[PDB]
């Protein structure tokens, strides 16, 4: 649920 | 043929086959040159997608698993169990595939601070997804090679990247996510988000024409995690 | 064992792994007893998933021919071709699969109206995905067995089923669709849907608690047709 | 582009 880094 | 792999990884991105585009850019790493930033992004979201189907089915069955656990249904909980660890075992296999690509081809020949980050970056990233389904000693193992993939990328984009660069960002937030989802380390993840965010903040005047959107959006969910982890 | 496959079918559908719900209904079908309603869902619903990945890849990858045939660029031409004849390869083993199911399977066990009515659609729906990329011979062939199963589908709905019910709609949307796309015929694709959708609004009494929600959905679709081809 | 039934 973190955020990481989107694509 | 590089030019002409690149060109059926793109139709393969653009038909939605990511297994595809995969074994495309896969076939690039392995010509052992540096890629360019094209080439490095068209394979980081070509596997990003592969492994994020099966992360995504992961944490559903997962979550099915637990609301089982919650009624007690053990001729469900059987198949639950079964059908989850079918699919780390194909999280492991793909993990082990594309960490072998940056170990045999990526890393030894990348030559720039850039590349040497985004490769380091993405290694601790894929130990890192070992790592969020792995006990016992798979977790830590997994932990620890992360972790030294983490420290290895934030060497070089300490170094070599101004702090506004956003894969120096895409790493912070990585990174401060590792500490927080697998160290179990709430204040060590909000530390490195912080300090990443701040840094950037001083030096805005470092913000590329090519990639300021870019650094932006990091630079949000930088934020929207402190907002998620405070 | 049934009950099993089906649970396996719906969490395989959770995590949105669709080939293994198909695996899982196809073995239910391969038991030569009628499928319940929620079987015969499931079932549809695997291979619709399976089939429309392959079909909108398709699409996609045709566009892309179709805009580089407007630019001249061969080279181009040459990969994108060979990709769509892959991904037609994959459309033809998917399509015989289901179509291998409903003919050995499924449709010599059907014993209700509905459920005969339901595969023979089905039937006419895979012959018609065949006929959307086939050419010359094979395009012919796969049209006239889509009209003979949607024929055969129609016979039974005529006289077995309520003008409302939303297989029989289902029947009229897709089968209208087969004269619009396939048979090249806007006229009988707009007198089958607009009859369609008149005897259903002159018996709206027959409207089942069921599915009234699912009925006034295919109305709809028969009417944005009816829009899109008027 | 004509819709077909939904799933």
């Amino acid at each position: 649920r973190s955020f990481s880094e989107p694509f | 043929d590089r030019e002409d792999l690149v060109y059926q990884a793109k139709l393969a991105e653009q038909a939605e086959r990511y297994d595809e585009m995969v074994e495309s850019m896969k076939k690039v790493a392995g010509m052992d040159v540096e890629l360019t930033v094209e080439e490095r992004n068209l394979l980081s979201v070509a596997y990003k997608n592969v492994i994020g189907a099966r992360r995504a089915s992961w944490r559903i069955i997962s979550s099915i698993e637990q609301k089982e656990e919650n009624k007690g249904g053990e001729d469900k909980l059987k198949m639950i169990r079964e059908y989850r660890q079918m699919v780390e075992t194909e999280l492991k296999l793909i993990c082990c595939d594309i960490l072998d690509v940056l170990d045999k081809h990526l890393i030894p020949a990348a030559n720039t601070g850039e590349s040497k980050v985004f490769y380091y970056k993405m290694k601790g990233d894929y130990h890192r997804y070992l790592a969020e389904f792995a006990t016992g000693n798979d977790r830590k193992e997994a932990a620890e090679n992360s972790l030294v993939a983490y420290k290895a990328a934030s060497d070089i984009a300490m170094t070599e990247l101004p702090p506004t660069h956003p894969i120096r960002l895409g790493l912070a937030l990585n990174f401060s996510v590792f500490y927080y989802e697998i160290l179990n380390s709430p204040d060590r993840a909000c530390r490195l988000a912080k300090a990443a965010f701040d840094d950037a903040i001083a030096e805005l005047d470092t913000l590329s024409e090519e990639s300021y959107k870019d650094s932006t959006l990091i630079m949000q969910l930088l934020r929207d995690n402190l907002t998620l982890w405070t």
